[PDB]
């Protein structure tokens, strides 16, 4: 392992190298990036929920609203 | 050693309201900086006019 | 919610026999023990007042509403824990993904799963895959 | 409130500190209340309130009948006791040890 | 006990939970603000005084 910090400086001080390196190093996994995906079981029971089955939409639809600021 | 830092602290972590609701991670750096100390009867802690800086 | 189950040690002191009902017998004992002498109508009266089934008698079920009754809770708790029914179908403090997506569908507006997944994300701190009352509250003040 | 108060000496013999212990009075005394559902809820609800009093130390009470001649005066008798156990002065004094005992580090 | 330093910056490394941490941690004491009060001696002091001029 190396630390992030001192890496960093390395990279500074060899500019040239810096460059190769980003175009190289390809990481086997990112910790930073989160993955999208459900479990099975749960997406059965939803499946089996499914075949069973408005006025409080207002306290919600504000919310609802919000977040869709947000996301632009 | 984030580990052993938890346990130590557990008496601080259980008990107030403050970290139940507070993340793993977050636990652990907290436990790392958490010291800990046993102060003797008639023993002052702070003194009017220190720094309170903790 | 949670204190009216810490409620029924009263329950089981106010039963003298121990069979899930409360007795006017019993409830004049209680009288008497306390030091006030009021006639057995008035307890009758008493009973008919709050029981719903009306078996000269009343079960903890039954006291639930009253309970209930009494509370008053605040209104923006009221309407906050409205909406946390809501959201929670089963009913057991915690909603997940999926009961989230669920109500969505329900209601009509419609997001994708990753959207869902970040606004969960967003939602939590401690991060165990759901949310707590604290943390829905912080949504809705701020 | 049943409020039992005391005032606390000092190691130099002067008053210092208070204490005042409480205990509820509600379904004991006398019933009042300002808004509610009913008397039966009231009452119901004084219980809850009232629990500590009745529920542990006045528990061969709720059978027998006058509590207000000994199972509230008993109660009070806690309090009392307190009155004595409540003038150690707030003073650095030393561990207290039982008579008849000797101790590990005596000369 | 932990420094305010150490602690300030794991406030601000987890974001979401600074703000429920501030809305939780009631200090029982705060050793920053001041107690307007009287000794009742003093008091007492004062009133003899009272009588006098």
């Amino acid at each position: 392992v190396i630390k992030r910090d001192a890496l960093q400086k390395v990279l500074e001080f060899y500019t040239a190298f810096s460059h190769s390196f980003s175009r190289n190093l390809i990481l086997t996994y990112n910790l930073r990036k989160r993955i999208v995906f459900r479990k099975i079981s749960d997406v059965k029971r939803e499946e089996e929920e499914r075949m069973k089955r408005l006025p409080p939409d207002h306290p919600v639809r504000r919310l609802f609203q919000r977040f869709r600021q947000q996301k632009e | 050693r984030a580990d052993i830092c938890v346990h130590l602290n557990r008496k601080v972590f259980k008990e107030h309201p403050a970290f139940r609701l507070a993340s793993d991670g977050c636990l652990r750096a907290l436990a790392m900086e958490f010291q800990t100390v046993h102060c003797a009867p008639g023993d002052l802690i702070y003194h009017a006019g220190e720094s309170v800086d903790s | 919610e949670e204190q009216i189950a810490e409620f029924k040690e009263a329950f089981s002191l106010f039963d003298k026999d121990g069979d899930g009902t409360i007795t006017t017998k019993e409830l004049g004992t209680v009288m008497r023990s306390l030091g006030q002498n009021p006639t057995e109508a008035e307890l009758q009266d008493m009973i008919n007042e709050v029981d719903a089934d009306g078996n000269g008698t009343i079960d903890f079920p039954e006291f639930l509403t009253m309970m209930a009754r009494k509370m008053k809770d605040t209104d923006s708790e009221e309407e906050i824990r409205e909406a946390f029914r809501v959201f929670d179908k089963d009913g057991n403090g915690y909603i997940s993904a999926a009961e989230l997506r669920h109500v969505m569908t329900n209601l009509g507006e419609k997001l994708t799963d990753e959207e869902v997944d970040e606004m969960i994300r967003e939602a939590d701190i401690d991060g165990d895959g759901q949310v707590n009352y604290e943390e829905f509250v912080q949504m809705m003040t701020a | 409130f049943f409020v039992k108060i005391a005032p606390i000496r000092n190691e130099q013999d002067k008053v210092v500190l208070f204490l005042c212990t409480f205990s509820d009075i509600t379904a004991f005394k006398q019933p009042i209340e300002d808004d509610s559902c009913k008397g039966w809820g009231k009452f119901a609800r004084l219980t809850r309130a009232l629990t500590s009093s009745r529920g542990v130390l006045q528990q061969l009470a709720p059978s027998v009948q006058k509590g207000e001649n000994v199972h509230k005066h008993s109660r009070l008798a806690e309090v009392l006791q307190l009155g004595s156990d409540i003038l150690p002065q707030y003073k650095q004094e030393a561990p207290k040890t039982p008579p008849h005992i000797i101790l590990h580090y005596c000369v």
